[PDB]
């Protein structure tokens, strides 16, 4: 449609609208979540606040931040997700799939939906990084194994793209 | 053929010239916010360089960086730290240095170091140093902390990668190489003296073995890997290595031990290379009291909020460094008792004034409580 | 034992590879298919105190030569109005490149296990802080002595507005930062200094000293002694990891996938500004083009690597083909878009032309044309209202940017080598432009989501944009962009507001 | 319109200039005689700046001068000095110090000390001195020492006028320059302990009154006016201020007193300054060796008879300066007994030392016999 | 204490008028008419490090502007 200033419209503003509502943790823990599903990476819901979404993402991570610290005892900063969950159990979990993981094509979901999922302040920064980290090494040698061995017509169908137009 | 100085050529270019300015705005940068009264040249010439988007606090760039790392990960992102801020580019170093002012002064210390030591070496002064203080203390204790200073030096490559400003990351590689050229400088001197007092093994060997298995080094060396290793956060590993653990075990080593020590059992070496660690110290001491206690932990939206982790951090690296003083205190059973300088009270004060000073110049700027007396008294055990 | 003696910097380097120590954890943070050695050797032995020494000589003599004699001169003056302007894009986009280069390097020191392999980079870490604030001086000079200083006075920011920008960012900034420390070794290091920078850097001054340039000279002269470092640094890197079973498998990729990202943009915007950001010549870019890439750089540089396994990229021959006309391929959509810019173009006159035709055989019929068509209807006539960003729309024409390079693509005027796809993926349309980004972009969907200038700028009027990005100038309504280098009959915001250009998605038509 | 620049200007030179150089000697007074393997920059730019005539001997012009002293006496003569040789230029400063590499080593000097002093105020190091060293000590006949220096400073000013070669003159010069810098500096650190320690008087009126009136300080100040009022031979004032009364008591007062004394008393300020002392020292060294030893003593014509000057001039003034140590040595009863430096045989050493390098240094290198065990004894004496 | 201070030039060019000291042979050697005063004060309070730092600084532009610029420009 028609595009609004960079950084500041109407949709950014909607949205802090939105996360001044924010008060529990638990709260904000799934909004963010919801948001990085329903938003993020090529495997996003919606593409309609594609020049927006960044900005907004970030104002929620400060939104959530902050509750963190007034809230929750300082232990658990450091010790666990804000989903309750033990941060190490987490990335026991994740590094144990992305090892299960039969295909780049598979490696790849894994590696993404951690992020979205997990992205700070979801996970602590340390514990989030080696993951990120770790499953970052294991999608690279899925992925540059026999990396000019299919043919372009092909990795198009494996993508799954509806190719509009070749020249 | 240039066109400056070519007849032809200047000809030609004199035609193109315009007769007037064409705009009056000649202040490079002027939209930059003086922290000072007036922009400064350090400002101009290193606030705004890292390209950051509107989705990162103080940026001016927009929409998402062109390559990502495989399954995201952003080139710099606001993952890398826990600690948030209105503005990343608001630090500014108190000593205005860029590039330039940098080498210029290392430069000065370099030749300097070299004409003290020819000097020094045709002075004889080495003469009447303590031969005990010489061969069994400074080289291989004063030797072995060299690796304290290079793990110090280390724990900085992932934050000169992850930082998010131009200022920040300026004050983040001049710390590291600040470190790296103490580990140096010190076996500058172990070098020097063996080309003095024949015999002496100015090698790493020795002080190598004793860093990684003498237990007065024990604590340091827990909390040095940790830092270097342990974590990813650059705040934190800012904050814990310069604030905590160097502001605490590395300064008592420096200035209490090695330093002042020096000047009792009549050493004229050690002092003028302490002289440099401790300047280049309170350099960095600056720019760190900037970015965190300035900028972060006074930031008007998250100031409570990055308080929390500072303290957190502070609380969790002092203890560590608590206890790598207390293996440190190990070492005086190896010297001379001088009275009032390597006896309990003597090493006493030492604490008072580290424990002390850290709670002025870092504790109390952050809301951290620390009752100076426990943890002398901790350290204390160890004697 | 009285005799004058010190100790040499080569006496400390014999110590630094024992200052490391091992441990459980001592191992790098960043995600990677290879493993350095952990004896592996620097070649320069350099120390703290030495590198401030070594540097400082050299900024004494700069700094005395520009702010000294060169003022007296009134040099900053005396530079062609044209090269003038190029030098607010080729100082700022370079600062950028040194900028994301002191990052590099210190993922680089921290991926390195040898105390001797980080000191390297770390030293290359110090050379990159250096440069950027060299290219800073070189703007900031400028500021204070050329006749237009809008433009050198705030790129870092008038930068955001344009497309070209974009590409700039790939290369010379998430290249060499974002994926496997030696991809972004291979991309800064092994194909950014040792294939481009580095003769670039060189040629600039040439470019420069040519047309009334001194500033660039006494200051990337300085820069260049540094760089031979950083081209060892990527030597050691292969050397490093050449008996890691992984480089058999990666290396040859990451290597392949580096070059083209280089090539990409290096290949169409160094010979685009070159060529037409001058008015006095120095030698034709597809002739320079063949001695780095093609000859220096596949033919030596890389072959001296042939012994750890290392081979020429298979896109080489594919490079190949592009260099003559992907240039004036270019030049075509940043003339056209020249609004969206922060420096004052100027359209080749009767004897750039005439030099254009003489080392391009075919330019005149086809670029030639279009120009001069252009110049008729009121390229530079504030009262004409015409953008040929319009014209190119009303006749067919249209512009692509390629999700992965960023680089503008008109496939109907182009005669480079590259052609479009258009898929739709999760609701999303993307427009590629060469066999190589599109594997890039099929494999790597998630590494390459940048939103393009048509995206953000979509349905709206291209002078509210230019006047929110700043592109003004003091009176806030001149732009600090033209389409010509004269000094009167600047364009204004009305003036620009008179097209009443418009942003289109050009992929809703796909 | 500058003729670099300008294209009708540029255009009108270029046709004039030829297209050929018009001689291919390029070095700068090539017909200079390198000491070294080939001519150097410092011998380029310094040697035969003065225009002497053949009648001195080196010179190279002819004539008398054109204007001299009332009733005749000459701008340069050979009635400055006992002094003869064969050519007055062959003097080379083994530093090669010509006025630009002179400053630029003196300029790092200059902000490193302020850079050091900024830290060390901010180090709070002062803590741990001891007091009667600062306050009593150091204070006062640290400060009266000022006066040595800057007596020997004074000393110069006629030599200044009447050397009779440039590389002499520069010598000369950069010697002086050091010496006032000296006594600049004491006073430098006692400023800065001023502001550091409240109720500390910087001033220089007790250390004033102790150069004049303080037993101590007598033979010195004797030693002093004598050299520095007592003569006008431009070489004896050289030889008898660097040669002996510095390179003896001055050496003794500086190292072997307060640098030493202050690696023992816990002061980790002084070496600092003493260390630009002791290294000025030994530069002014190698200037003033080459001079007398290799240039003088060692003339092929002039040699024995030289040296019989020499070793005249060093018996007078080595006598001056035995008192001015014995009463120097009347200090030590003013300090701590620390068992092996301040007692009778740690200060025994200390003269074992000074008196013992200077017989390798100077004293055989000219001739002279000296029993190092007599001048120890001596001195001792007034202990 | 611990605030960060050094000396400025001037602080101690405040002390060199008492660096003299008399005694009755403290004149000057050569011939002459006249008699300087004694409490006679200097116009500019440089002292040796500030000296050699307001010098050299002046030198390093100038050799860079010869031994660089020119020579590069074919100038002599
Ligand atoms: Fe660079
Ligand atoms: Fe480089």
């Amino acid at each position: 449609a028609k595009r609004e200033p960079i950084h500041d419209n109407s949709i950014r503003t909607e949205w802090e609208a939105k996360i001044a509502k924010l008060t529990s943790v638990d709260q904000a823990t799934k909004f963010i979540q919801d948001f990085r599903l329903a938003y993020t990476s090529p495997f996003r819901k919606s593409y309609d606040i594609d020049v927006d979404y960044q900005y907004i993402e970030r104002k929620i991570e400060e939104k959530l931040s902050v509750l963190k610290t007034e809230k929750l005892p300082v232990a658990d900063l450091i010790t666990k997700a804000t989903t309750g969950e033990d941060a190490a159990a987490v990335e026991a979990t994740w590094i144990a799939k992305i090892k299960a993981a039969k295909s780049k094509y598979e490696a790849e979901a894994i590696h993404i939906e951690f992020r979205q999922l997990y992205k700070p302040p979801v996970l602590p920064v340390n514990v989030f990084l080696r993951t990120d980290a770790a499953l970052g090494t294991v999608l690279m040698e899925i992925r540059n194994t026999d990396y000019y061995g299919t043919p372009l017509e092909g990795l198009r169908k494996e993508r799954g793209v509806k190719v509009l137009h070749l020249q | 053929k240039r066109g400056l100085t070519d007849p032809e050529r200047a000809a030609i270019i004199a035609a193109a010239v315009p007769d007037h300015a064409l705009d009056t705005q000649r202040k490079y940068h002027y939209f930059i916010q003086p922290r000072w009264k007036p922009l400064s040249e350090y400002e101009q010439l290193s606030c705004y360089a890292q390209p950051n988007p509107d989705w990162i606090a103080g940026g001016l760039d927009w929409g998402d960086w062109t390559q990502k790392f495989h399954g995201g990960r952003p080139s710099w992102g606001n993952e890398s730290t826990e600690l948030r801020t209105t503005d990343w580019y608001r630090h500014r170093d108190p000593a205005r240095r860029w590039h330039h002012p940098y080498v210029k002064d290392k430069s000065e210390e370099a030749r300097y170091t070299q004409r003290f030591l020819a000097a020094y070496s045709s002075e004889g002064s080495i003469r009447t140093i303590d031969p005990y203080w010489r061969d069994e203390i400074l080289n291989k204790y004063f030797g072995a902390l060299l690796y304290s200073e290079y793990g110090l030096f280390n724990a900085h490559s992932s934050v000169g990668r992850d930082c998010l400003s131009d200022t920040i990351r300026q004050t983040a590689v001049f710390a590291a190489l600040d470190k790296v050229d103490n580990a140096q400088m010190i076996q500058m001197e172990r070098l020097f003296i063996a080309k003095l007092v024949p015999g002496f093994d100015a090698s790493t060997d020795v002080p190598k073995k004793i860093w990684t298995t003498d237990p007065i080094y024990s604590g340091a060396r827990a909390t040095v890997q940790e830092i270097w290793q342990g974590v990813q956060d650059w705040n934190e590993i800012l904050w814990a290595g310069h604030a905590v653990y160097d502001a605490t075990f590395g300064q008592f080593a420096r200035r209490e031990f090695f330093q002042r020590l020096a000047t009792v059992y009549g050493d004229t070496l050690t002092p003028f290379f302490t002289a440099q660690s401790q300047t280049y110290f309170q350099t960095t001491r600056g720019a760190i009291d900037d970015l965190f206690v300035y900028c972060l932990a006074n930031d008007s939206e998250f100031g409570a909020h990055n308080r929390t982790f500072l303290n957190a951090w502070t609380e969790h690296y002092l203890a560590s460094s608590v206890a790598a003083l207390k293996d440190f205190v190990g070492l005086y059973a190896k010297v001379e008792k001088v009275a009032g300088a390597t006896d309990s009270a003597g090493v006493s004060e030492a604490l008072q004034r580290v424990f002390g000073d850290w709670k002025i110049d870092y504790a109390d700027k952050i809301g951290f409580r620390v009752d100076v007396d426990q943890k002398v008294d901790a350290v204390l055990a160890g004697y | 034992n009285r005799a004058p003696v010190g100790v040499e910097p080569q006496e400390v380097h014999k110590w630094l590879q024992s200052f490391n120590w091992d441990f459980k954890e001592n191992r790098t943070k960043y995600p990677t298919k290879y493993h350095m050695a952990n004896e592996t050797k620097e070649q320069f032995k350099v120390i703290a105190k030495e590198y401030a020494r070594m540097e400082a000589a050299k900024d004494e003599r700069q700094f005395g030569t520009l702010l000294d004699g060169l003022t007296r001169l009134g040099a900053g003056n005396k530079v062609h109005p044209r090269w003038g302007e190029t030098m607010k894009v080729i100082s700022n986009f370079l600062e950028v490149g040194e900028y994301n280069a002191i990052a590099a390097s210190a993922m680089l020191w921290d991926s390195a296990t040898a105390a001797e392999q980080k000191n390297g980079y770390l030293a290359q870490v110090l050379d990159e802080i250096r440069h950027t604030h060299q290219c800073a001086f070189i703007n900031h000079y400028y500021s204070k002595h050329y006749h237009d200083p809008a433009g050198h006075n705030d790129a870092r920011r008038t930068r955001a507005i344009g497309p070209l920008w974009k590409g700039m960012k790939r290369v010379f900034a998430d290249g060499f930062i974002s994926g496997d420390a030696v991809e972004c070794s291979v991309n800064l290091q092994l194909v950014g200094e040792a294939c481009f920078t580095n003769p670039l850097i060189v040629a600039v001054t040439e470019w420069a000293s040519a047309n009334g340039d001194e500033i660039t000279p006494t200051v990337f002269l300085s820069v260049e002694t540094d760089e031979l470092r950083h081209m060892a640094n990527g030597y050691q890197t292969v050397v490093s990891i050449a008996n890691d079973p992984a480089s058999a498998k990666f290396l040859n990729t990451d290597l392949n996938n580096a070059f083209w990202t280089q090539q990409k943009y290096f290949t169409p915007v160094l010979g685009y500004l070159f060529e037409y950001g001058s008015k006095f010549k120095v030698e034709p870019w597809v002739k320079t083009w063949n001695r780095w890439v093609s000859e220096d750089w596949g033919g030596i540089w890389i072959g001296r690597l042939g012994k750890y396994g290392v081979e020429s990229p298979r896109s080489l021959r594919d490079a190949k083909r592009d260099a003559y006309w992907a240039h004036h391929d270019l030049a075509l959509a940043a003339y056209a878009m020249w609004p969206l810019g922060f420096a004052r173009l100027a359209l080749p006159d009767e004897e750039d032309q005439a030099w254009f035709e003489a080392n391009y055989p075919g330019w005149a019929d086809h670029y030639g044309k279009i120009f001069n068509e252009w110049k008729k209807l009121g390229y530079e006539d504030p009262k004409s209202g015409f953008i040929p960003y319009q014209w190119l729309l009303a006749n067919g024409h249209d512009v692509y940017i390629d999700r992965v390079s960023q680089v503008p693509f008109i496939p109907s005027l182009a005669k480079g080598t590259g052609s479009l796809r258009v898929h739709e993926f999760n609701g999303k349309k993307h427009s590629l432009t060469d066999d190589w980004g599109e594997r890039q972009w099929l494999i790597e969907p998630e590494r390459y989501e940048c939103h393009n200038v048509f995206e953000q700028y979509e349905g709206r009027e291209l002078s509210e944009v230019i006047a929110e990005g700043h592109g003004v100038r003091s009176d806030g309504k001149t732009l600090i962009a033209q389409p010509h280098t004269r000094g009167d009959n600047l364009w204004t915001l009305e003036d620009i507001k008179r097209a009443g250009c418009v942003f289109p998605d050009p992929l809703a038509k796909f």
